[PDB]
């Protein structure tokens, strides 16, 4: 079928804070979530056939995500993602991400593309990124940590074309992210 | 208790 869902939340998230991911397509379509308590889910489409899709579980626990395209499941779908509680001691919202490699494009055929990212005033956790392509072949990001809480992380494009960026820290997606470029 | 949201377009 025409559509792809990849990111944090279909795996994991932390109670109420958004449970994050992307939808892409290759009809119209659906999603919907059985779990411990009341999820509030939107897709905000972001015009270019792919929409960030966000839901608020409220219960630590683990929910059943129900992608849907046509009177049935994604491929995948439903998947299925363990919300762990909010440790007292860790800010995603205040994890900042940046550089060339991350804007609208200027990222040319082979060639490296740069960024960072600030963790320090976000507490305490495990930082994963989630890559893939405008077809949906993964991404490899060599991410070097530098010690005070800030890594430097670059990839290779190939394409005059659109590469996807999502980022999780305690497997809560980040400001300002998923990136698109 | 077992709750089910659902959002469609």
């Amino acid at each position: 079928q025409k559509v792809r869902a990849w990111g944090p939340g279909l795996e994991t998230g932390q109670v109420g804070k958004s449970a994050d991911f992307v939808v892409e397509a290759i009809g119209t379509l659906g999603f919907s979530i059985e779990g411990p308590s009341q999820a509030k889910i939107e897709c905000d489409d972001k015009g270019d056939g792919s929409c960030d899709v966000r839901y608020w579980p409220t219960e630590p626990g683990e929910y059943a995500v129900h992608v849907i395209c046509d009177d049935e499941d994604i491929r995948d779908s439903p998947f299925i993602a363990h919300i762990l509680p909010a440790p007292p001691d860790c800010f995603p919202d205040k994890v900042k991400a940046f550089g060339p490699g991350l804007e609208p494009t200027g990222c040319i055929v082979d060639k490296p593309a740069e960024f960072t990212i600030d963790a320090r005033a976000a507490g305490k956790g495990d930082l994963k990124l989630y890559a893939q392509d405008a077809d949906g072949c993964p991404i490899d990001i060599k991410v070097i940590p530098n010690g005070d809480g800030t890594f430097r992380c670059s990839y290779v494009p190939t394409k005059p074309i659109k590469h996807t960026i999502i980022i999780s820290w305690g497997g809560v997606n980040v400001p300002k992210s998923p990136f698109r470029v | 208790p077992t709750f089910r949201s659902s959002l469609f377009l």
